[PDB]
């Protein structure tokens, strides 16, 4: 009896309060930076799958979503979205 | 409508005497809140402090104590595990001499 | 902030000792300690005191929560600081727990009583609503402690007690008790203490017990048998007895399920409708033979007969923050049916809220846990009574300073 | 030959894509907030020991006024109340940090009369009122509006009834709250409509 | 426990962007107003009445010396010292590495908004 | 038992990983995922959230505006080389367009 939708409101705010303490954004913006979210999480993770089914494999991987990065984003945006990845997976496998 | 709406109507008419009664009697509402206060507040104020600090401390001690009642847990757990695989480690042994047989 | 510094809560039933920041006491015992007029001497451990001893007193020192018998308090006192806290008094602060209706002539002999015996360098004596409020996170609230002796809602607005707002019940744990004899007496029960049997036997539901008496039992009082048979009733008030989760219905109540027990010497059965009849008692005293009589105050009642003694401004507030403590409280469906009778007779203009904690720890030992907090602050650090203010104004300080 | 030697994952992501010596001290501290000389205990470092104490900033005694005998006697004197009457109250004003719900519970009833909280209010602050009258001239700001007792005697009332209704005015006033609807509609939904009807078949 | 800045990753400069040339001129211009601002951490009267004092006589703005004969000298702004180098992207001037790394910390590029 | 520790919050990041990975093990879009993927994924969607954020506040500056709007949004994503072919067949709603008037349309 409450029918809760999900959305990705409340990390898009703390990574734009921690990237632009002073700035705020209004909700029409934040319903953009919510569809901006779930449309590259459906082109990186389409792609992966792509990617893992090509191999005749049956499970999408991180090496898959870093080739998938590669292929989407352009040089650059890809770089980046690489780099901060790939560091993402050794602070997180060296259990910290 | 229906002329027959007199009665229903006289019945609301009876409503607003029963309202007009039960204002007389004790009234709707709490009217005229809080009309007239003069009185200053403290600067901040020594007591208010204190409540501040414990309002503080009494979250970290809920959470100390929580925190470690936890970790108490998962050690039990951890040791449970560590057992555990000290009993793997002879099934392990035993696997290991059925590797020799097949070698 | 935090010093070596011992934190005190002496309650009718049981003493709680040990040091700031905390999460639990020390050391938890009886107060209904053992006595025998050898100077007397005096027993606390309960392996000391749960012998069958050649003489016995039980003399339990405290009347409705306040000191009267004061040699046995400096004894308990003299026993708590160098059998579990093992350390000189005049080292450490000394945090202690009273009734929030203790009179002034008690609290002046406990300030000189502590700084001459004791010799301590400082000194804080407070209530154990307010005590209970800190351990809850809370500067205001409605405190209602069902302990032993007595079953008391006491309001704590901005950290003070409110003394017109305290109402006070005798429907308390002594008062279960009371209704387990009665209950065992009429259900013919052979209750036996545990330090009687030497051995014993299993038997059927509802057959008398197959036990061996020991031999070496010498002629114990009748002081000491009553405190070892109430013992065992704690046991089983633990064990058997839960609240009605709304009004006491007996048809309701023979529907619901039994719950079996033993008794130490190994009778055993299974109780049905009676064990959800006696705590009836605690919240409506009408329905309790051999106490009939509309001027007792049941739980719920005395939460709303003190709320409503206070200003309407605070009741709000009051009712908002309803903070329970007591071991009664933990009986099964206590607080649930605490909060339905409430949620019936609270305002409509006031939101209704209890505060949610459930541990034996909390529920009966949260002005120790009070205590342990507030020694735990830099805030509080000038609030003490220090030896000084005991060598200039005199026994007398403990008025002038902390209420 | 594959070099790896490191976790599975994050080799595949990088290779497939290419003294203290400062002795905390048990140590004998004083209060600088505190007057009486007292010696309290703490677990400071060995960097530190011989400071003063953080603790003393949060002393921010709040402010009551503290008139005289003579001062009293001239312009604070009141039939109703009496210099023992009086003290009384700005000691527990001064106790209970001027705050008037603690301030009364306390109240000595057994040598003073009973009085409730709006008339101690009342009484404290003619009293910093006049206190500060004593003074006036020296800019003392002698517009302050102090409490008002007698409107809030029964703004205090005129709550308590609506406080204890245990149906009816708590229950059955829904009715007469929905009727605050109907006596706001019907009526101009009757008087009203019935002379717009009445001009309507008049053009009609 | 871990290194707690991961979480907020401020800066991430992949997509750097250089503040550079007219921008420059903006932060110098901002800092000159700033060392010739006020209280504050009728001066709109003030430019107005002295747009009212405009003209080619000797006045106001026409009793402005100019350029200096004698050229600028070099100093750090994070210790005030005589400085031998220049940041790379907003031009300001500093004295050693660990000058350079205080101003890359706090006071390059941050302030150019 | 433990402390339970989040997936966002190992790795560092503030997408979700625990709602990501989830959208994945029940979105089909494979089989059997792994133990990376969901990690990269939200670090790189997050990577790029911020990345325009970026872009967009600093637009929303040049227009003396504290609050974001999706103008600051068409501005930046068509004002950036990269976002905007990464985002190209992507019409920003209540954005508007950048005023690039033909040289020749002008003036002569
Ligand atoms: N686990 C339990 N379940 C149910 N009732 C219990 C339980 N433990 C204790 N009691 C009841 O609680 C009573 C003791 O309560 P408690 O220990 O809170 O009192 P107290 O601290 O001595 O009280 P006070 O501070 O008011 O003097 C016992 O007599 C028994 O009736």
């Amino acid at each position: 009896k409450r029918s809760r939708k999900e959305s990705y409101s409340v990390y898009v705010y703390k990574v734009l309060k921690q990237v632009h303490p002073d700035t705020g954004i209004s909700s029409k913006a934040m319903g953009i930076m919510n569809s901006f979210v779930n449309d590259i999480f459906e082109r990186i993770a389409g792609e992966a799958s792509r990617l893992a089914h090509y191999n005749k494999r049956s499970t999408i991987t991180s090496r898959e979503i870093q080739t998938a990065v590669r292929l989407l984003l352009p040089g650059e945006l890809a770089k980046h979205a690489v780099s901060e990845g790939t560091k993402a997976v050794t602070k997180y496998t060296s259990s910290k | 409508k229906s002329h027959a709406e007199i009665a229903e109507q006289a019945k609301h008419e009876a409503e607003i005497e029963t309202r007009i009664a039960e204002l007389r009697k004790e009234g709707f509402w709490s009217l005229k809140r809080l009309p007239k206060v003069p009185e200053p507040p403290r600067p901040k104020g020594h007591w208010d402090y204190l409540c501040e600090e414990m309002q503080w401390l009494s979250a970290d001690f809920a959470q100390e104590r929580r925190w470690k009642r936890g970790v108490a847990r998962k050690v039990v757990r951890m040791v449970i595990r560590h057992h555990e695989e000290q009993r793997q480690k002879e099934e392990r042994a035993r696997r290991e001499e059925q590797a020799k047989l097949r070698r | 902030d935090e010093v070596g510094a011992l934190v005190f809560d002496i309650g009718s039933y049981t003493v709680r000792a040990g040091y700031a920041g905390e999460d639990c006491p020390k050391v938890d015992f009886p107060t209904a300690i053992g006595m025998v007029v050898e100077g007397p001497t005096y027993y606390i451990d309960t392996n000391a005191l749960r012998v069958p001893r050649e003489n016995m007193e039980a003399i339990s020192p405290l009347k409705n929560g306040m000191v009267e018998d004061w040699d046995s308090f400096q004894a308990i006192l003299d026993h708590t600081y160098k059998m579990h806290v093992k350390s000189e008094a005049s080292l450490h602060p000394v945090l202690m727990s009273e009734a929030p209706w203790n009179t002034r002539a008690k609290r002046e002999k406990l300030t000189e009583l502590m700084f001459e015996h004791y010799n301590i360098p400082a000194f804080f004596l407070c209530k154990t609503a307010v005590l209970t409020a800190f351990a809850n996170g809370r500067s205001t609230g409605l405190i209602l402690d069902s302990g032993a002796t007595h079953t008391t809602a006491i309001p704590v607005h901005d950290g003070y007690v409110l003394q017109q707002g305290i109402v006070k019940s005798p429907l308390a744990g002594d008062f279960i008790t009371m209704q387990c004899r009665e209950l065992f007496q009429e259900m013919n029960i052979e209750l036996v203490p545990p330090y009687m049997i030497a051995s014993k036997e299993a038997v059927r539901e509802g057959s008398p017990a197959n036990w061996k008496r020991k031999e070496k039992l010498p002629q114990v009082t009748r002081s000491w048998h009553n405190y070892m048979c109430n013992c065992v009733i704690q046991d089983f008030q633990a064990s058997v007895l839960q609240v009605s989760d709304s009004t006491y219905d007996e048809q309701v109540a023979a529907q619901m399920p039994t719950v079996h027990y033993e008794f130490p010497n190994g009778y055993n059965c299974d109780f049905g409708a009676e064990r959800l009849k006696i705590p009836e008692g605690l919240f409506d005293p009408s329905n309790v033979k051999g106490l009939s009589g509309n001027t007792m105050l049941g739980v719920s009642h005395v939460v709303t007969t003190s709320v409503g003694m206070c200003d309407i401004d605070i009741r709000p507030g009051l009712y908002g923050s309803v903070i329970v403590a007591g071991g009664n409280t933990l009986i099964q469906s206590f607080t649930d049916r605490l909060n339905r009778e409430l949620s019936q007779k609270t305002p409509p203009s006031m939101r209704l809220k209890l505060i949610a904690n459930n541990t034996t720890v909390e529920r009966r030992f949260s002005s120790w846990i009070g205590g342990s907090i507030l020694a735990s602050l830099g805030t509080f650090q000038q609030m003490w009574i220090s030896k000084q203010e005991y060598e200039e104004g005199g026994k007398q300080c403990v008025e002038r300073k902390c209420p | 030959k594959r070099p790896e030697g490191m976790h599975r994952e994050v080799y595949a992501l990088l290779y497939s894509d290419k003294k203290k010596v400062r002795p905390w001290k048990w140590m004998p501290f004083t209060n600088p907030a505190r007057k009486d000389g007292a010696m309290f205990f703490h677990w400071r470092r060995a960097a530190e020991e011989g400071k003063d104490y953080p603790f003393a900033r949060f002393n921010k005694t709040v402010q009551v006024p503290v008139y005289s005998e003579q001062e009293y006697q001239l312009y604070l004197h009141d039939d109703a109340w009496t210099k023992a009457e009086t003290d009384h109250l700005f000691d527990l004003s001064r106790r209970f940090d001027l705050r008037f719900v603690v301030i009364h519970d306390r109240y000595d009833h057994q040598q003073f009369k009973k009085r409730s909280v709006e008339d101690l209010k009342e009484r404290y602050y003619h009293i910093c009122a006049k206190l500060a009258n004593v003074r006036a001239v020296p800019g003392t700001d002698l517009k302050i509006p102090v409490f008002d007792a007698g409107h809030e005697r029964r703004r205090k009332e005129q709550l308590e009834r609506l406080y204890n209704r245990t149906p009816e005015q708590v229950a059955e006033e829904e009715y007469l709250l929905q009727e605050l609807r109907k006596i706001e509609a019907r009526k101009k939904e009757r008087e009203k409509r019935s002379q717009d009807l009445q001009k309507l078949i008049t053009a009609a | 426990m871990v290194e707690k800045k991961t979480s907020v990753r401020s800066q991430d400069p992949g997509q750097r962007r250089v503040l550079d040339r007219a921008a420059r001129q903006r932060r110098i211009n901002r800092q000159l107003e700033a060392l010739e601002n006020d209280n504050f951490q009728n001066f709109q009267a003030l430019l107005e009445e002295q747009n009212l004092s405009v003209a080619e006589g000797p006045n106001y703005l026409t009793a402005c010396a100019g350029p200096p004969s004698r050229p600028q000298r070099p100093f750090c702004a994070v210790c005030g010292f005589p400085s031998p180098y220049t940041c790379v992207s907003c031009g300001a001037r500093y004295c050693t590495v660990r000058c350079l790394g205080t101003h890359q910390e706090t006071r390059c590029l941050k302030w150019t908004v | 038992r433990a402390k339970a520790k989040s997936r966002s919050s190992r790795a560092g990041l503030q997408f979700p990983v625990g709602r990501v990975h989830r959208l994945l093990r029940k979105g089909n879009y494979a089989e059997r995922v792994g133990a990376g993927a969901p990690v990269y994924l939200a670090a790189v969607l997050e990577y790029l959230t911020a990345e325009i954020l970026e872009l967009a506040g600093n637009a929303a500056r040049d227009n003396k505006k504290t609050r974001i709007i999706p103008r600051h949004l068409q501005l930046a994503i068509r004002n950036d080389e990269e976002l905007n072919k990464l985002l190209g067949r992507v019409t920003i709603a209540q954005g508007g367009v950048l005023p690039n008037i033909q040289a020749v349309l002008l003036p002569k």
